């Protein structure tokens, strides 16, 4: 899985 | 300045329409036009700007990763085409990041006096330097990484002085800064430490929140936990 | 002619890379460049061209429908912005359809002598006139509808003479022509009749096919059945 | 639902 990030 | 002749309010209205239509390149052009009117942005407008460019650069990053993987397997096949097309997408991505960083430098950050706006823009500056760092290889790769780190650090310093630990901007900044540490700076222990400390301090402040603010903060806390589960 | 300096084979290779990267605007520009080399297209190349533009115009059509719905509810609110932005998307969509129709007229159709290629291109011509008809309102709306119908009819006439009823090009032409009848020509009984006759004649020819051809034909037959279930 | 069509 790829890391989660936010705007 | 193709948006220079449109009213600020019409640009904002059309950015919202473009979001509903999932036309994110249009959305970003409308919001760029709104920024170039020179007035400060409201909270809602800042989020429109970020959502628009996050979706634009997100498609480019996903394409770049597909092409990079193909390129590396082809070098493990012949012809310059895969490298050429990867470079094309890379150049487009860099151009979007330069556009965003240019809006922040001219002149969103220097006019942002309140904690919420200054932290938001410094987080964006860290993010778009981070996206540049994902594709960087040459003379300035280390300078790009330190521009991201410095922007994130300045944002963190303000956010710890001026915002509660459950503030969604503060939480999202910490989340993305921890991703920077893990993926860019090769500092997984720093990434894990920051995500855990951020999660724990937010948990101990949830009791203050209303139900709506609780839902906002715990959504980002879940992303911190999701990353920690991946990393540990 | 921004692709005029790139080799035909490199354009095709990059169209395939763009498909893997889900960069469909790039894919369509590469395939347009390949068509403009002037040589006929192979089966695989024809499908690359169609897939690319179907995805480009599909995003535009979806956006146009979102904006059209908002516009109609706002006229059931004030300001020209929703109409302006709908018109912008509409103009872009029309431009893509004109581009495709221009490639077919210059000179894909006139050089297509084999049944499979001629039927494929005439189906595309019907499709992109159908997309124009979805947004048409003015002096030429009826002429646009009859350009679609005529292209589809010519394709149908060739396909019934030259292809088996299970041929996937013939099946997809019939599927899209039936959608034309239902959605554009206000002829639901013609749509249902065509879908049912197409399905039944294909069913009676499945016994000839290999396992791979069986899977190709029955996938489109399922779409015919899905439409019939919606329409009846 | 919307009608199904193919490329
Ligand atoms: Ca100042
Ligand atoms: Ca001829
Ligand atoms: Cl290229
Ligand atoms: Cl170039
Ligand atoms: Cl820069
Ligand atoms: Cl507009
Ligand atoms: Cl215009
Ligand atoms: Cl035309
Ligand atoms: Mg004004
Ligand atoms: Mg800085
Ligand atoms: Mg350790
Ligand atoms: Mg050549
Ligand atoms: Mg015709
Ligand atoms: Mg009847
Ligand atoms: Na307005
Ligand atoms: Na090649």
């Amino acid at each position: 899985i790829r890391c989660s990030s936010v705007s | 300045g193709a948006m220079g002749s449109m009213e600020r309010a019409s640009l904002i209205q059309k950015a919202k329409l473009a979001e509903q239509a999932e036309r994110y390149e249009d959305m970003a052009a409308f919001m760029k036009g709104a920024v170039e009117k020179g007035e400060e942005l409201s909270c809602e407008e800042r989020n429109l700007l970020s959502v628009a460019y996050k979706n634009v650069v997100g498609g480019q990053r996903a394409a770049w990763r597909v092409l990079s993987s193909i390129e590396q397997k082809s070098n493990e096949e012949k012809g310059p085409e895969v490298r050429e097309y990867r470079e094309k997408v890379e150049t487009e991505l860099q151009g979007v990041c330069d556009t965003v960083l240019g809006l922040l430098d001219s002149h969103l950050i220097k006019e942002a006096g309140d904690a919420e706006s200054r932290v938001f823009y410094l987080k964006m500056k860290g993010d778009y330097y981070r996206y540049l760092a994902e594709v960087a290889t040459g003379d300035d790769k280390k300078r790009i990484i330190d521009s991201a780190r410095s922007a994130y650090q300045e944002a963190m310093d303000i956010s710890k002085k001026e915002m509660p630990p459950t503030n969604p901007i503060r939480l999202g900044l910490a989340l993305n800064f921890s991703v920077f540490h893990y993926e860019i700076a090769n500092s997984p222990e720093e990434a894990i430490s920051l995500a855990k400390t951020t999660f724990d301090e937010a948990m101990a402040d949830l009791h203050t929140l209303s139900e709506d603010s609780y839902k906002d903060s715990t959504l980002i806390m879940q992303l911190l936990r999701d990353n920690l589960t991946l990393w540990t």
